[PDB]
């Protein structure tokens, strides 16, 4: 894994690289850490990681309800 | 035949562990409303006061027993077997039990809630959406959200003498790309404010609060994050402040005392200020610009700026059926602030914005500083057209519960929903 | 559930035995929606012309074959299985079937029978009244009649310029007792022309037609009677005219022809004119005081009258997205004029009534001097609380039947009816 | 019977004096001419009936609906 990152409610994790393999993003909530929403990134860096993680701060993702 | 049978108010804890009052209505056919007491300040003394135990062992003066006492054993016997799709009665109803002005003998909180459920219940009533019972069916345009973005003065420990500056988009087509021009604004003034090297907490009403300079160094981060966003300033995104003149005014000399810049301004020299940061920065509207005692300076600001930059003011037409009248006849300033639950019912709610829109003002939804909220305002944004609502909050699941209710009246009028953008700004 | 089954438009007679066309709506639960098809004139060019027949030999121009079977065979088929309590879908579906701007294609008849038959079907369906489906729950405030009583220039053979003059009971505290003060001003100025031995039969809209000498006579006789019948002119009962001075323009040197009087004025001297009716006689509303193409006079008259006379203009304002808002922008005239069957459908009526309440101006609601009618007029003119309503009609069984709709609105609003009074008049 | 005096849609018949008795006014509509109500005068003089006559013309009694 990389970057765990815990936010209010939810947990914004990269994924491990499963080596020779490009990582997603996904934002799973409290519980339920196997289900995963992609939140339709282009790259999967580390500023679009931040993007993300700012984004679900304030409250608005285009991919969750986010309560 | 849907006859109300039961009022009946509870406390419930909210997400910080504040207990909150919130009012349910019943019906005979199975209808039901629920709307939530707010438990905010009482500023003002020529408006509605709102009613706590005042108690600071109990929640710092925040407390339930006595507004759940006084809808659970006078208004509640007052409303049983009554019609509860007439609005208007139970209106009249609830000022005639009231009595006084400042509706000082219920407060002005469990009168808006009882107005709100009754008013929640009839919707459910007639299956129609509650922003088409309270406003017809040509309400479709949703407001142009005001975004607090960075704090200052009272809210934080910095030199910077205006208390708020928003942002508000107007190049957007619509209400969901208006959120998400937002939501991206703000992560490029994080990336800006960790490069200076600053502290980037959230911080009272959502924005930041960093150790700035001046009001100019603000103005000139927050544009610089504008543009570093993607979007164009002043066609775009727009900017707003609440100046909240009245907590560096010295009454005993008149002398503006701006603590951040370290300079005496008189009461001419703040407008010329004003014209300066006008010219300079983007900015479309301006919140207590002057002190409401300043008529000579007031009535100056009034016409060296309000043909090109809106120019609210609370206490100026403070919320009554008479005091909010007076600075109509005179005529200053160019716009109004509505607050609801400081303003009673939804019935003197609509007249407020009717007897602003038949003077040329505009209405500003809006609230005091430590409210809670409902998720109702977010109906009464829309069913009046008002054009411009404030979304800040105390706390985040606040702020969201009023996103997501915006969000919601959008994906009902699918092929429908205008949106303001621009157009709001018509006396400018 | 309440999908529309059949839209079907028929030829019946009016009272007069003239053709009327008479549109209904079906749907599947049960609900009904009736409209009348207006069959008046098509004056203007740049808005929604009405498209009849012209057949001279079948009723002077009124024909109704081609307004029927443009709705049994066009608008028909594309409106089944459709959701009826849509309004605003079925009236963009509406003007996309038409294509053109000026609703050439269908009339612009044919398509407010049916925007008013699927708004009346809905008012049915919801077990709702009218005035609170088109307006929310807070329409309560029914307008001020502006009753036609004494005829002039084109409509009658004597030597009086102005069109029409117009009483306003402005001092009435309710709708009821506006009426009933009308009612005894007409059989006071029946006794006054008696006395001077006159005419005394009914008009045109309902109103007298002498044989007067000069404006001014006739000024003097209407407040003559208004004192004569018991009422203080000025504060209770106002006036207002109808100039109509595009009648007496001779375009090729642009000079006023006042023919009854014998003098004529350049466009300078007619605002000199009105300034002396104002000051001797109680008027407060003009309309159409000088002609359309006199801009060098027209900025004069809306600066040395337009802060204490209404004036409105139709033409200045004429019924179209772009021509309507053309005049607001250089600021001429201080209300605009609301004709509901050249306008379109029941979503372009409250738009354009809500761009007129932006911009500072005053909605009253109107009709072209030879159209029929029909009964929904009424409740457009309390949901979207226009103030105004001109209750003239070409036939005695249509002015009572807007009479009889307007008192069955505040027999419904018991104890809540309001009505403007002298509170119309808020830009004054 | 004293002044029938048609008008449109209705009749105003005051009635016979009825020897030694005070006249009274009533609207009748075209048929149904032995119901009768009465408009609320004070005194029924011919100015009375000629206020009820103008009354009836222009449509607005408080008495009756006058389709
Ligand atoms: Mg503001
Ligand atoms: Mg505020």
């Amino acid at each position: 894994v990389l970057r765990e990152e815990y936010v209010e409610g939810y947990v914004v994790q990269m994924w491990r690289r499963n080596p020779s393999n490009a990582p997603v993003i996904e934002v799973f909530t409290e519980d339920n850490l196997e289900e995963g929403i992609i939140p339709e990134y282009v790259t999967a860096n580390d500023d679009t990681f931040d993007r993300i993680v700012d984004a679900v701060e304030f409250g608005y993702l285009e991919e969750l309800e986010l309560v | 035949m849907p006859y109300i049978v039961d009022v009946y108010a509870r406390e419930v804890l909210d997400s910080r562990g504040n207990p909150t009052v919130e009012v349910e209505v019943y019906t005979e056919t199975g209808a039901f409303g629920r709307a939530l007491v707010p438990s905010g300040a009482s500023t003002g003394e020529y408006e509605a006061v709102e009613l706590r135990d005042g108690d600071k062992d109990r929640y710092l003066g925040k407390g339930v027993l006595t507004a759940v006492n006084n809808v659970n054993e006078i208004i509640a016997p007052e409303l049983l077997g009554f019609d509860v799709t007439e609005q208007n009665a139970i209106d009249q109803l609830l000022i005639e039990l009231d009595g006084t002005e400042n509706k000082g003998k219920l407060g002005a909180n469990a009168i808006l809630g009882v107005s709100m459920a009754c008013a929640r219940a009839a919707a459910d009533f007639l299956q129609i959406p509650l922003y088409q019972y309270l406003g017809g069916f040509n309400s479709k345009t949703l407001p142009v959200p005001m975004m607090n973005i960075v704090n200052g003065g009272e809210h934080a420990d910095n030199n910077v003498d205006i208390q708020e500056f928003m942002i508000m988009p107007v190049g957007a087509p619509n209400f969901r790309e208006a959120l998400r021009m937002g939501a991206q604004i703000f992560h490029s003034l994080k990336s800006v404010l960790s490069a200076k090297g600053l502290n980037t907490a959230v911080g009272d009403e959502g924005g930041f609060a960093p150790n700035l300079g001046s009001n100019e160094e603000a103005l000139q981060t927050i544009v610089e994050a504008i543009e570093k966003a993607g979007f164009k300033p002043g066609e775009e995104v727009k900017l707003a402040m609440d100046a909240a003149s009245s907590e560096f005014y010295n009454k005993e000399d008149g002398k503006y005392h701006l603590s951040g810049e370290g300079v005496v301004k008189t009461s001419a020299e703040m407008v010329d200020w004003y014209e300066e940061l006008v010219s300079k920065y983007p900015i479309i509207s301006i919140e207590d610009g002057l002190d409401e005692n300043d008529w000579e300076g007031h009535k100056l600001l009034t016409e060296r700026l309000g043909k090109k930059v809106q120019l609210v003011g609370d206490d100026l037409f403070v919320t009554n059926t008479k005091k909010l009248s007076e600075g109509i006849k005179n005529g200053v300033g160019n716009s109004i602030l509505i607050k609801v639950n400081q303003i009673g019912t939804l019935t003197e709610t609509f007249d407020a914005i009717e007897m602003a829109k038949r003077a040329g003002y505009t209405a500003v939804i809006s609230h005091r500083s430590g409210e809670t909220e409902d998720s109702t305002i977010a109906d009464i944004a829309v069913a009046t057209n008002a054009g411009q609502i404030k979304t800040g909050a105390p706390s985040r699941t606040d702020r969201v519960a009023k996103y997501n209710q915006l969000l919601r009246i959008e994906d009902q009028l699918a092929e429908t929903a205008q949106y303001h953008g621009i157009n709001s700004f018509y006396n400018l």
